[PDB]
């Protein structure tokens, strides 16, 4: 169960790094909204910023958070410098998909998926 | 029901939907919409064609492949319309003109082709028929465009009498004739009330109404969220784009308000929640550029 | 009637000047870009049909999407397409422009260009010849010639 | 080779009864509310069900659950086992307690009522493969079938 | 076994460097250069006239699909299904059954020729020389469907390109 | 056995064995084994600490001088819990010759960079971290260089599917090119082709 | 040897054709259905059975190695022809 | 074929046809196998 590390020695070196990564992002949201030119507000695109960086917030890995910051770090960079379009900063917003049935009902109505 | 025609799939592109639907007037900005979001659910559309078929190059990635059959057709020829619906199990009509030409007048585009379209579309068979008026539509109306639509509904709903009339106040999209007739007009400011629809929430509806058994025989009036003055919406047009053809029929329709119908029912009843303007209309307007909210009533 | 017969043959001038004058813009992405080469290579030499080699996106007539489209540039073919000026024509050449191809079912190929664009001619190949790029020029000069803008637009 | 079957007479619509008595495609949700309607007018004695041949353990429970909500605890089987004595409460009284395999270890089979090489044929084999290579001694009380 | 491309000193006597500067101050490489291009400017030019002209193929030419006959009528494809195995695109899909005189036979022929490579090796899995990639380049379409070719377009090409693609294997047979 | 048949090289079967205890004895820290393939192909399987150590020996020492990286593989094997197997292919142009240097990591052990052995090296690791996820340490600029901008997923990880998770295609709502779930028109037909005997006795592995 | 369907639609070789209320008519709605109108099961009934004096025939469909591969039919049923499964020609013992 | 003419066969078409796509008489695929499921048909007699 020794395991060699990537960055963080422990969860709260992996929080730290975690935070910085959330200052970044939440930084380049307004940069992102105008020169990309979206259509979205700059609060709706730190709702997703906060919304994906909540989807992982249940894990207790160093190691795994360590590398979910160097995946938002690879992100940030592929903003930051404009190498997406705004198609890729679209994607996160997935607005031609339809809505899925959540319920059993409804899911029951359209098809056999669990 | 038939087994070809049982929806299978997630609803992607590649799935089935056991739509059929025939849309009339497919090619104009409503249509556009409506193709796109029927074929981005695995539909069959019947795309009948005026125009010349490089003017429907656009509705080709729609969809899957055989999912979108263009065919030609002819308004003043039923053999067409019968050529064209006898396989649908839902018509939409969308056919329309602002102003009207040598060969087809407000009749003929909103009176006669609508009952012919309906007309056939009984007599062949249709399940489902959705027609589409205007929110202002009377007989009593100073504009002719809103008096033969009037005319046609009526005609519609006495000739199909299954059929979902919708009341569009007036749409605003990228490709409108709203946003784009303000943002290009650089006709005055009167007393005028409008609540503008977003073209998105009346495809929504549209489809809302198709996959409703309850829609059949309704008549739903779709307007946004926001009532606006005339005068402050153009001003908000203008602030947002930027800036410091037509005809008199036209300018009888923007000085016209839009009426308020509690008595029908609207986009909240199929399911819509109406995108206000505020949303979009910096998308939409994005195109005119080389803001304070307007004020709603 | 006079109407009727002066649009005829306005339509045939403006038809005949069009597929007579066509400047391709090649996306150059795959193999199908060598046989477009020999497409414009001495023994077929499409620049004698009026057909140019590499006309600039900005003036072009017709896209020729000569290869496979993978997902990280089917925004690019999009935007170059959106820049063309009307009236643009799509020439889809090959199996991978056609369907995604060789690489239908990968998980980077868009299936086929017309996810993307829409398509006007689908030149079938792996490659398609240069002769039978050609063929699908002239297809599409065939298609331009039957073009019918003006008698639709006096008849609406 | 009963697989063609299960390609023919197959039940692919949900069917209501129309006003002239005649069945007719409808949608689930008209047919569950339909069904849902009738059962919630029920209790007690007032709904029961009967098992099929071919019904797995899920949908059993299921419409047990389903009958227990409105207390009906009349649900049947097309196929008697007698309830007197022990009933279904021990386990025992209604299985092949040897086994399938245990036939191989058997010295003596008597079989009272039943035609096992129709009614369970590999079970049959079984009985054949154990009267061949173990020299079983095999009885029957019924009918002198093959 | 090996050479040095470019390792020349050039000559530093004043016949040399004249001749270098006579180059360099009278362009004779550049004139030497038109030169070439003017002797091509008067040679007969390799353009054919195309679609007059054509240019020259081979018999094994892997060009459109077609499903073959037998000198009865009867059709080849006896349902094997080697060819959609070794399809390396998978653009052949077969469904099979017996039909009303008991034979091995396909329901279902289909090849996506916007998969299909055009490797030709359908044609050379076929063990009775049923399905061939004949001769046939110029089938573009105009839409994309048109390029589905189900059972009945295969035999079609079948029975439209016959009179070639038998003398095309018979031409070819002895090498394959 | 002479015609279709291809002939055994047995000089440099020796000679690479021969180096190859060289390589064994000269680093045992970190060499655990050493194999010849039959058609004489040396394999040093190492510890992933001694990337850089053997590395630096092969490319400077003066019996081994292999100045070259011809190719960095890596190979997802699942069935083993260090899943990702680092293939560095090294050509020795003085002595003609060429090695395999294996390693191994699971997904979230790095592995140490050879950016300062081998240059070369600064892409195809940086492709093993987009198609793998084996994430290199003290990479200079390590970032994804083959899949789009917002591509979820290490695709050569053998639990990825053939076809994606996502498609892409225009959406003319919103103007623009947009990603849904993949749905295939045709399913991609999966062939179970593996013959039920035995075709090759002499890689016949000990049953339980 | 093609029939039609009452829908007026041309019923295939394999014997498809869409129902009446099938939608899927719509495809060829101003276009066509391509059929093939040479039927191999009517084309193969129209060959004569060839008499032969062996009992054991061999065949190869003709034209050698352009042809399938080389089968033995047997011909002791006097019953029943023998016919080749990959061409279907048919063959007969002549006593 | 003046000189060496090609192999007659019942089958082989008489007459030529160039290419027919964007035409009336095009190519349209269909899926040439039938019906897989067949569906239970209700009597068409009252149940009472
Ligand atoms: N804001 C709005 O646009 C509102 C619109 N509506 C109604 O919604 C419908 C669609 O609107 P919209 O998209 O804006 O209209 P468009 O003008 O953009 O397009 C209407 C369509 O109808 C077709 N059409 C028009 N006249 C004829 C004719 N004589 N024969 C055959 N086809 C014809 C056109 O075909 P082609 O391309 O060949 O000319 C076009 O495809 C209309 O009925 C309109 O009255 C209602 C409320 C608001
Ligand atoms: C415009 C669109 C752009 C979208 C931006 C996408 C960014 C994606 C980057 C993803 C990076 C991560 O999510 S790493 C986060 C995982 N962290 C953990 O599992 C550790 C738990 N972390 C937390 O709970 C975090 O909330 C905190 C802040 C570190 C601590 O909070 P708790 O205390 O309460
Ligand atoms: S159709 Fe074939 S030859 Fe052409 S670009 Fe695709 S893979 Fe290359
Ligand atoms: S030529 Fe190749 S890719 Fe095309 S159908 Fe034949 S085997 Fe498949
Ligand atoms: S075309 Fe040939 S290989 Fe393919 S199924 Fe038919 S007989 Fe077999
Ligand atoms: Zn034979």
């Amino acid at each position: 169960t020794s395991v060699k590390p990537i960055f963080s020695r422990d969860m709260n070196e992996a929080k730290r790094r975690v935070r910085e990564l959330y200052r970044a992002w939440y930084r380049e949201v307004p940069n992102t909204v105008h020169l990309f030119q979206l259509d979205i507000s700059v609060k709706q695109g730190r709702d997703k910023v906060r919304e994906m960086f909540k989807k992982n917030a249940h894990v207790t890995d160093p190691r795994v958070v360590d590398l979910l910051v160097i995946k938002g770090k690879m992100e940030l960079e592929e903003t930051i410098n404009v190498w997406k379009q705004r198609t890729h900063v679209m994607r996160f917003f997935h607005e031609t998909e339809a809505p899925r049935p959540k319920d059993f009902l409804s899911k029951f109505y359209v098809g056999h998926d669990p | 029901l038939h087994h070809a025609v049982i929806p299978h799939g997630k609803g992607g592109r590649s799935s089935v939907s056991g739509i059929v639907a025939t849309v009339f007037g497919a090619t104009g900005f409503l249509g556009r919409y409506l193709v796109n979001h029927l074929g981005r659910m695995g539909s069959q559309v019947i795309v009948p064609y005026r125009c010349e078929p490089y003017d429907t190059m656009h509705l080709r990635p729609m969809g899957d492949l055989g999912q979108i059959i263009f065919m030609d057709w002819n308004g003043r020829d039923k053999d067409s319309i019968r050529r064209a619906v006898e396989h649908s199990n839902v018509v939409i009509n969308l056919v329309g003109r602002e102003w009207e030409t040598k060969n087809f007048d407000f009749e003929d585009v909103f009176v006669k082709i609508p009952q012919a379209i309906a007309q056939v579309s009984k007599e062949a068979g249709v399940e489902k028929f959705i027609h589409i008026s205007h929110l202002n539509a009377d007989i009593k109306s100073s504009s002719k465009y809103l008096r033969n639509k009037a005319v046609g509904e009526k005609e519609v709903r006495e000739t199909f009498p299954e059929a979902t009339i919708i009341k569009p106040a007036d749409i605003f999209g990228r490709e409108d004739r709203f946003l784009n007739y303000f943002a290009n007009i650089r006709s005055l400011g009167k007393k005028t009330v409008k609540q503008p629809v977003y073209i998105v929430d009346v495809t929504k509806g549209i489809i809302n109404a198709i996959k409703d058994p309850d829609a059949r025989g309704k008549t739903f009036a779709f307007v946004g969220p926001n009532r606006y003055l005339l005068f402050d919406l153009v001003q908000y047009v203008f602030a947002v784009a930027h800036r410091p053809w037509t005809t008199r029929d036209k300018v009888e329709r923007i000085h016209t308000t839009d009426r308020t119908l509690p008595h029908l029912p609207g986009l909240e009843d199929l399911g819509v929640q109406a995108t206000p303007l505020e949303l979009k209309a910096i998308e939409v307007l994005r195109r005119h550029r080389t803001v304070q909210p307007a004020k709603t009533v | 009637s006079r109407g009727e017969y002066v649009v005829a043959k306005l339509d045939d001038l403006i038809n005949w000047a069009r597929r007579s004058s066509l400047w391709p813009m090649t996306f150059g992405l795959a193999c199908c870009a060598v046989e477009m080469m020999h497409m414009a290579a001495p023994r077929y030499d499409m620049d004698r049909f009026g057909v140019v080699f590499r006309a600039s996106p900005r003036q072009s007539d017709v896209m020729i999407v000569a290869g496979t489209l993978t997902n990280k540039m089917a925004p690019a073919l999009r935007k170059v397409y959106d820049q063309m000026p009307e009236p643009r024509y799509v020439v889809s050449m090959g199996s991978c422009a056609n369907g995604g191809g060789y690489y239908h079912y990968s998980y980077s190929v868009v299936r086929g260009c017309d996810r993307i664009v829409p398509v006007d001619i689908y030149v079938p190949g792996c490659p398609p010849t240069a002769e039978a790029l050609l063929y699908g020029i002239l297809q599409l000069q065939k298609k331009i010639k039957r073009e019918k803008r003006l008698r639709i637009w006096y008849r609406r | 080779f009963a697989y063609d079957g299960l390609k023919r007479q197959r039940l692919t619509e949900p069917m209501v009864r129309n006003e002239k008595g005649l069945l007719t495609h409808t949608t689930w949700e008209d047919a569950l509310s339909r069904v849902a309607g009738m059962l919630q007018s029920c209790q007690g004695n007032d709904v029961a069900a009967i098992a099929g041949g071919l019904v797995d353990a899920e949908a059993l429970i299921a419409l047990k659950d389903l009958l227990n909500r409105v207390d009906s605890d009349t649900l049947c089987t097309e196929e008697v086992f007698p309830t007197a004595g022990a009933g279904t409460d021990l386990r025992s009284n209604y299985l092949l307690n040897t086994t399938i395999a245990g036939v191989e270890e058997a010295d003596v089979v008597l079989l009272v009522g039943t035609n096992p090489r129709f009614e369970a044929p590999l079970f049959n084999a079984r009985i054949r493969k154990s009267w061949l290579h173990n020299d079983l001694k095999v009885a029957l009380i019924g009918s002198p079938v093959d | 076994t090996y050479k040095y491309v470019n390792l020349r000193e050039p000559s530093m006597d004043m016949k040399s460097v004249t001749d270098r500067a006579a180059q360099t101050l009278l362009w004779t490489e550049l004139i030497r250069g038109l030169g070439m291009t003017l002797s091509y400017l008067f040679r007969e030019p390799a353009t054919i006239n195309y679609p007059f002209e054509k240019g020259p193929l081979s018999p094994r030419f892997r060009g459109e699909h077609a499903l073959r006959r037998y000198p009865s009528g009867e059709e080849r494809c006896i349902a094997c299904k080697l060819c959609e195995a070794v399809c390396p695109a998978q653009a052949i899909t077969i469904e099979a059954e017996p039909r009303a005189d008991g034979s091995r036979r396909t329901t279902r022929y289909d090849i996506d020729m916007t998969k299909c490579i055009y490797c030709g090796f359908c044609q050379e899995a076929c063990p009775v020389d049923a399905i061939v990639e004949g001769p046939n380049f110029e089938f573009s379409t105009e839409t994309h469907e048109e390029l589905l070719y189900n059972k009945e377009k295969l035999l079609n090409n079948g029975d439209k390109w016959e009179a070639e693609i038998a003398a095309n294997i018979q031409a070819d047979y002895l090498y394959r | 056995t002479r015609p279709t048949v291809r002939p055994r090289n047995d000089v440099a079967h020796k000679q690479l064995s021969a180096f190859g205890e060289y390589v064994a004895e000269i680093l045992p820290k970190y060499v655990q084994q050493v194999q010849v393939s039959c058609f004489s192909e040396l394999e040093i399987c190492i510890h992933p600490d001694g990337v850089i150590p053997v590395l630096t020996f092969l490319r400077d020492h003066s019996n081994a001088q292999f100045k070259s990286l011809a190719d960095l593989t890596a190979v997802d094997i699942p069935t083993r819990q260090n899943r990702f197997e680092i293939v560095y292919n090294l050509l020795s142009l003085r002595f003609n010759s060429r090695i395999r240097v294996k390693t191994y990591t699971d997904e979230l052990t790095p592995v140490e960079s050879s950016v300062s052995v081998y240059k070369a090296a600064n892409w195809y690791e940086r492709e093993i971290w987009d198609m793998f996820g084996v994430f290199f340490a003290n990479h200079p600029d390590l970032r994804r260089i083959l899949t789009d901008y917002g591509f979820e997923g290490h695709p050569f990880r053998k639990d990825f599917p053939l076809s994606g998770y996502v498609e892409l295609r225009y959406d003319d709502e919103v103007k623009r090119v947009v990603a849904e779930p993949v749905e295939l028109a045709q399913e991609f037909r999966k062939f179970d082709l593996n013959s039920p005997w035995e075709a090759f006795p002499a890689y016949r592995q000990p049953p339980e | 040897g093609v029939r039609t369907s009452p829908t007026g639609e041309k019923v295939t070789h394999t014997g498809q054709v869409y129902d009446d209320e099938d939608y899927r008519r719509v495809r060829f709605v101003g276009r066509q259905k391509e059929v093939n109108e040479n039927f191999a099961i009517d084309l193969i009934a129209e060959q004569p059975v060839s008499q032969v004096g062996s009992r054991v025939i061999s065949c190869d469909g003709g034209g050698g190695a352009l042809g399938h591969p080389r089968v033995y039919i047997n011909l002791d049923k006097e019953t029943k022809t023998g016919t080749c499964g990959y061409c279907g020609l048919q063959f007969r013992q002549q006593h | 074929p003046t000189v060496k003419p090609p192999t007659a066969r019942k089958f082989i078409w008489t007459n030529h046809k160039f290419n027919l796509s964007g035409t009336p008489q095009q190519y349209v695929p269909y899926s040439t196998t039938r019906k897989k499921i067949q569906e239970w048909v209700p009597p068409s007699t009252p149940y009472k």
